[PDB]
């Protein structure tokens, strides 16, 4: 799994021809160590491929590479700012919104452009997490529209409706570690779905994804919510383990012989 | 009233000793059975439960609406899962400083 | 003048520094409404015209004040017999005179050239009768740099060799003279810069080691000779004030960064290798009761390292005997 | 609220200048029955050392509780002074009687000032700085006392002269809101004397200084929302001061450090703390309401404990410092009991817990919805029985998935650091802007 | 009115306690001794010049600085030494921009 | 606390420090003791107005926000030519010179 100008382009062509089956076998496994010669590479194409990366992880409702693919194009550092760099920032905090709560903080060798003039300029996306730490859907409407304009001159139309199913997601999981068997009309209250009928269409959603397991007990009217009774006892879990430790003993031998080249040349 | 003001707290340690010597052979003992043994009432018993468990001495929970205490002998375990917990923080700073080197 | 750069040329401003320089060194009086004319002057020079002019009055004066030094060098070595009173009148003429002149120089060492000698270490330049070019420095760490080449001609075999006949004369008491002692001893501390080591090697070279060796053969021939002559209750009181005398000619003609050096020497040959012959007499003089013979060895003992304890064995076993005796 | 019940005597006679006017305002501000004793004990100070800034601030709350008929101070005052007590009112002949009589206080301090620099004595220059100080306070030049105290700070020759000198800065600094400048000011007052002189004053000690610097630095802690610093230095202090002419009162201390323990520790660390300590004991048997505190809590009474807090509340909010504190420090020991009550359950009745805090069935349920969220336990409401209950997961299972998802990032982020290695070595730079 | 003045005190001297300084454009700047130890050019003609330390003639001739500017340097003396050995408020020094650039050429001549 | 002040007299400007509120003939002794003149020879002025000897120097209007150390306020000094006074105006600083345009 190498890296060049042409892995870079093949993106590309995935982001116009709707498409993202010859994109599967070529991003489902980590790529390191570019392929270099004669000069085939540049700095435009380190930051073209992640961004055409994270968006293919977004619609896949693969949120655990998207966040990794979208950090890489952040931290590199710059003089000035771009289009590329405006897009990675403000695509960061709506990627890390629907997982957790709250944006993630940016490692220190990040740039300092980021935090000095893609900040300032990002202030329609730093206001909305903060009104998703409060967990309200009624407030999280009105900057929709009010930030309506800002969302289309910047083409990034369809990744806030994401974050708007997320909030009612995130306040079903919420009430799990609180209460046990809430019944079928306080769920409509706190969660605001107008009707007990709306709450239970709802839940089914998430069933069917696997985000949480719950039971609906029409015979009392109310539902309840358990946990995953899965003890990690079964004998597939000892094969992940030992095939995710086959990556870790390849990914430290490849690391010994770039550090033998090092010692090889003369350093100060 | 020098001895008067300290009468209690000597009454009080006796039964944290009596308690010790009961709940090793009966795993899930009942409430109202220490109560009987002890000749006392229920009132202060669901004081003095609290009490010794916060103090590190009596093991289990306390369960008002079924009268029993808990005691699961085949529980899951504490004293090897907390290191792992914690060797995953610090891994988890260790790799961020590492990292931040290499601009 | 003003502040701004004008167009001050180079031919119209040495006519006139040169003369309150040459009228200020050598402590002399000059004129205040000249010498403060002096500083707008270099101000409105170094500024001036499009090419520094910084560098062109460092390289300037350089040359004259190389002329000058060795010049009155000259005069010193004519008159003989006289060097250990001469050197005292040219060291304190040289150092009030280059003390005006950094003080007046101050903006162009905070300017052109701010390191100093600590990156380099040249034993060419410096040492000997060189009127070439010196190295970058400060004008007041430049007057330093030209004195140690008036040690290194003939007649460091002269001067030190009169300096330190007056400093062993301590048969007759303190002090003959200490405006002249003293003013020849600083001239060597002073003089020393920095390098990138220590600079305690032309020092140690010029001074320390011509003066370690006279001393330690002064006391050692008088030392030997008053005890085969005299008693040991005169030899003892002999050492004392000879000792306690040397301490305060070293707190005022010497540096207090080597008090504990001529200290050592001195004990090295006064009780040290005669040991067998002070602790033979110790043995009788703790026997009866002399306060004035054993507080003579107290004193004595206290000043030589690892002299402590020894006196305090040969007491602990004096008593052990003394009092089985008597039983 | 306000209560009528509160010894005013004690509360003015601890501080002076600026803050025995502020002390006794927000009482009457605060309590209806409780303001004509506060507005005319505050006008009594006004007489000595005259000014012309506290003089028309304090006539001006006056007349808008006589004059006007909307509060209840209108059958006994009749919109008149002339009430029973006489205290001094403000008219024409008063606004200029006010600023030349303080005038006057200043030519002859500040010519007597520089008689005592010619005289090239010392002593006289520190003794002359600390009347110049407080004179500036009340009249109102604020800039000035801190240019008076910073002068003699090169008078000293002894302990005491510093311990002197920074005990005035700390005045000045409490009314421009410099909590750093307290904190940077009690360390180098500790080092000078080294902790109450060299031998602990003679035998016999009537006014501690430790108490002196360990009272200062309490209130700038306490409004700094800094409640686990400040409990931990005033349990180090003794009762050994009597009273104090210009800081906080005795009386206050024990709660200052009473209700700040109270909320960051648990049960064990109170009896090791403000239990075990000598020196905290002496100021919790002054006043025994506080003391019943620390020992209800360790025998799980907090049904009692709870109905003795609210009783205090109503005195402790018509204080100046402690009432904006009444909302953080309130909500954490509550907080704080219902986390060390549930440690020994796992399985609690609503209907228990309701009958136990005086409370009901419907403000049982909302206190469990902000104990899970906000709290540090794991219960579970069970509507269906109304019966708090607990639903953990397995050990094994919050285990072996976050070590799995934190290996998972450990290599992708060393391979991704690779990718910016390798155009780092075929001359490839940052060419993007 | 009323306080106890003293006659001979305060800051009171003979000809050694205040220092002269001569402008270009004729003015005669008087102020004190302890107040001109902060630059370096100053402080070295009381050093100097010359072997007569102290000789009731100390004066100080500046050709470069006229008086706008020379204003400002006296100011700025009696500024940075009360300023010194206390921990009090410091205002702000008006600075005017026709005379920041003209302060930053006498700063690096006094060397201060 | 100290204000200090200046005491320009046909472009001769005397720099002495005082009190806030201190005494107007304590501040003519130390003039005298660098003047060679008596102190009942000089005047000291306030924006064109004679001052007292009874009076002080916070009373006419000499604070510390007005004689700060870093502006200090100008004082009028008259001496005697004959009988009355002699001095009243002085002349101010000189204007600064033309600006480099090539910076701007």
């Amino acid at each position: 799994n190498q890296l060049t100008s042409i892995h870079a382009d093949l993106c590309q062509l995935c982001l116009l021809a709707k498409c993202f089956k010859p994109a599967l076998p070529y991003l489902d496994v980590d790529m390191m160590d570019i392929c270099k010669e004669n000069g085939a590479y540049d700095a435009k194409h380190f930051l073209c491929y992640y961004y055409y990366g994270g968006m293919i992880y977004t619609g896949l409702k693969n949120f655990e590479r998207a966040l990794y693919f979208y950090e890489q194009a952040i931290t590199t550092p710059a003089m000035a700012v771009s289009h590329i760099m405006l897009e990675s920032y403000k695509k960061y905090i709506l990627v890390s919104l629907i997982l957790l709560g709250k944006v993630q903080q940016l490692p220190k060798y990040t740039s300092q452009i980021v935090g000095r003039f893609i900040k300032p300029l990002s202030n329609a996306y730093h206001e909305l997490a903060q009104v998703y730490s409060t967990n309200n859907p009624s407030e999280l409407r009105n900057l929709v529209n009010k930030h309506s304009e800002t969302f289309t001159r910047d083409n990034n139309m369809g990744l806030v409706k994401q974050c708007l199913s997320s909030l009612y997601k995130k306040n079903i999981q919420r009430l799990t570690k609180t209460f046990l068997t809430l019944s079928l009309q306080d769920m409509a209250s706190r969660v605001q779905l107008s009707g007990p009928q709306e709450a239970e269409k709802y839940v089914l959603h998430m069933i069917e994804d696997g985000e949480i397991f719950a039971s609906i007990n029409q015979k009392d009217g109310m539902v309840s919510f358990h946990d995953n009774p899965e003890k990690y006892n079964n004998p597939a879990m000892l094969h992940n383990i030992d095939q995710e430790m086959l990556k870790c003993i390849e990914l430290d031998e490849r690391l010994k012989a770039m550090d033998q080249e090092i010692t090889v040349n003369p350093q100060f | 009233p020098f001895i008067r003001e300290h009468i209690e707290e000597l009454l009080r340690n006796i039964r944290t000793q009596v308690l010790i010597k009961l709940i090793k052979p009966y795993t899930r003992i009942h409430i109202p059975f220490i109560s009987k043994e002890l000749n006392i009432d229920v009132a202060d018993v669901e004081s003095l439960l609290v009490q010794c468990i916060l103090d590190n001495t009596i093991h289990g929970r306390i369960d008002q609406v079924n009268q029993l205490l808990e005691l699961d002998h085949q529980k899951r375990g504490g004293a090897r899962y907390t290191a792992l917990d914690k060797w995953t923080n610090q891994l988890n700073s260790l790799n961020q400083a590492v990292v931040s080197k290499l601009a | 003048m003003s502040l701004k750069p004008r167009v001050v040329d180079f031919d119209e401003t040495w006519n006139k520094l040169l003369t309150t320089i040459k009228a200020v060194v050598m402590l002399e009086y000059v004129e205040r409404a000249t010498w403060n004319d002096r500083f707008s002057d270099i101000y409105a020079l170094c500024v001036a015209y499009p090419e520094p002019l910084g560098e062109r009055l460092y390289t300037e004066t350089k040359i004259f004040l190389e002329n000058h030094v060795r010049h009155l060098h000259k005069r010193v070595l004519e008159s003989e017999e006289q060097v250990l009173v001469m050197y005292h009148r040219y060291w304190e003429e040289y150092s009030k005179g280059a003390d005006y002149m950094d003080c007046l120089y101050r903006y162009l060492n905070t300017q052109f050239i701010k390191k100093n000698k600590l990156t380099e270490a040249d034993l060419q330049y410096g040492y000997g009768g060189v009127d070439m070019n010196e190295p970058l420095m400060e004008i007041g760490e430049l007057a330093l740099d030209m004195w140690r080449k008036l040690m290194v001609e003939p007649l460091q075999a002269i001067l030190i060799r009169m300096l330190l006949r007056e400093i062993k004369n301590d048969r007759g008491g303190e002090d003959p003279n200490q405006k002249v002692i003293h003013g020849v001893i600083n001239s060597f501390v002073h003089v020393e810069q920095y390098k990138k080591k220590f600079p305690l090697k032309f020092y140690q070279e010029i001074f320390e080691s011509p003066f370690l060796t006279e001393t330690g053969e002064y006391y050692k021939q008088e030392a030997s000779n008053l005890l085969q002559e005299s008693n040991c209750s005169q030899y003892m009181e002999k050492v004392l004030g000879r000792l306690k005398d040397e301490e305060i000619r070293c707190r005022k003609y010497l540096h207090p960064s080597s008090y504990t050096k001529v200290i050592h020497e001195c004990q090295q040959r006064m009780v040290a290798d005669h040991l067998q012959f002070l602790h033979a007499e110790c043995h009788n003089i703790i026997r009866q009761e002399k306060k004035n013979d054993m507080a003579n060895m107290y004193v004595l003992l206290r000043a030589v390292s690892t002299g402590l304890p020894h006196m305090i064995q040969e007491l602990q076993n004096h008593i052990h005997d003394e009092g089985l005796r008597a039983t | 609220v306000e209560n009528p019940s509160l010894d005013l005597e004690q509360y003015a006679a601890s501080y002076s200048g600026l803050m025995r006017i502020e002390r006794l305002q927000f009482i009457a501000d605060h309590c209806p029955t409780l303001r004509v004793e506060a507005l005319k004990m505050a006008l009594s100070f006004v007489q000595r050392t005259f000014n012309v800034d506290m003089y028309e601030e304090i006539h001006r709350k006056l007349s808008e509780a006589t004059r006007s008929s909307l509060r209840e101070l209108q059958n006994a005052p009749d919109a008149i002074p002339e009430s029973g007590v006489e205290p001094p009112a403000l008219d024409t002949a008063w606004v200029e009687a006010t600023r030349k009589k303080a005038l006057l206080k200043l030519e002859k301090l500040d010519t007597d000032l520089k008689n005592y620099k010619g005289n090239s004595i010392k002593e006289s220059i520190r003794r002359g700085h600390d009347d110049l100080g407080d004179h500036y306070l009340d009249c109102g030049d604020l800039s000035n006392a801190l240019k008076c105290y910073s002068r003699a700070r090169d008078y000293c020759t002894s302990a005491k002269h510093v311990i002197n000198m920074c005990l005035n800065v700390i005045k000045v600094s409490v009314y421009l809101q410099n909590w750093s400048h307290v904190l940077s000011y009690v360390s180098k007052a500790e080092s000078t004397p080294e902790i109450a002189e060299q031998r602990g004053e003679r035998d016999s000690q009537t006014q501690a200084i430790l108490t002196k610097l360990k009272c200062a630095a309490g209130l700038a802690e306490l409004a700094a929302r800094k409640y686990k610093q400040a409990a931990k230095c005033l349990l180090l202090a003794s009762f050994d001061h009597c009273d104090f002419p210009e800081l906080l009162s005795p009386s206050n201390v024990a709660i200052y450090g009473g209700l700040c323990a109270l909320a960051t520790f648990d049960r064990q660390e109170l009896q090791r703390n403000v239990i075990s300590s000598s020196s905290f004991k002496l100021f919790l048997e002054l006043e025994p309401q506080v003391r019943d505190i620390i020992f209800k809590f360790y025998e799980s009474k907090y049904a009692s404990c709870l109905k003795m807090l609210d009783e205090m509340k109503d005195n402790l909010l018509l204080d100046m410092y402690l009432a904006p504190h009444v909302r953080t420090l309130y909500t954490q020991i509550r907080n704080r009991a219902l986390i060390q009550y549930f440690s020994p359950y796992v399985s609690a009745d609503m209907h228990r817990m309701a009958a136990a805090f005086n409370t009901t069935v419907a403000a049982l349920e909302d206190e469990l919805t902000q104990l899970i969220l906000e709290g540090l336990i794991s219960a579970r409401v069970d509507s269906h029985s109304k019966i708090l209950y607990a639903r953990d997961v397995d050990q094994r299972s919050t285990t072996f998935e976050k070590s799995l998802l934190m290996g998972k990032e450990f290599q992708r982020r060393a391979k991704a650091m690779m990718l910016r290695a390798a155009v780092l070595r075929n001359q490839i730079h940052v060419k993007s802007p | 009115m009323d306080g106890e003045e003293k006659t001979y005190g305060g800051c009171e001297g003979p000809d050694a306690m205040y220092v002269k300084l001569i402008s270009s454009d004729g003015h005669e700047f008087i102020v004190k001794r302890e107040h001109a130890l902060t630059s370096g050019t100053i402080k070295a003609m009381l050093s100097g010049p010359g072997q007569f330390a102290e000789n009731e003639t100390n004066e100080v001739n500046f050709r470069e600085i006229p008086s706008h500017v020379l204003s400002k340097v006296c100011m700025y003396f009696t500024y940075k030494v009360r300023y010194t050995n206390s921990s009090t408020e410091i205002p702000e020094f008006p600075i005017a921009p026709e005379i920041a650039l003209e302060l930053l050429m006498a700063a690096n001549f006094l060397d201060c | 606390m100290d204000v200090f002040l200046m005491i320009r007299r046909h472009k001769t400007t005397i720099f002495t420090d005082a009190k806030e509120s201190s005494t107007v003939f304590e501040l003519k002794r130390i003039v005298e003791g660098i003047l060679k003149r008596p102190p009942d020879e000089q005047r000291l002025y306030k924006d064109d107005q004679l001052l007292d000897d009874g009076k002080t120097l916070g009373e006419c209007g000499f604070t510390s926000q007005t004689a700060r150390p870093q502006a200090p306020a100008t004082v009028g000094l008259a001496f005697r030519a004959d009988d009355t006074f002699e001095a009243l105006c002085i002349e101010p600083f000189s204007s600064p010179p033309e600006l480099p345009d090539v910076m701007k």
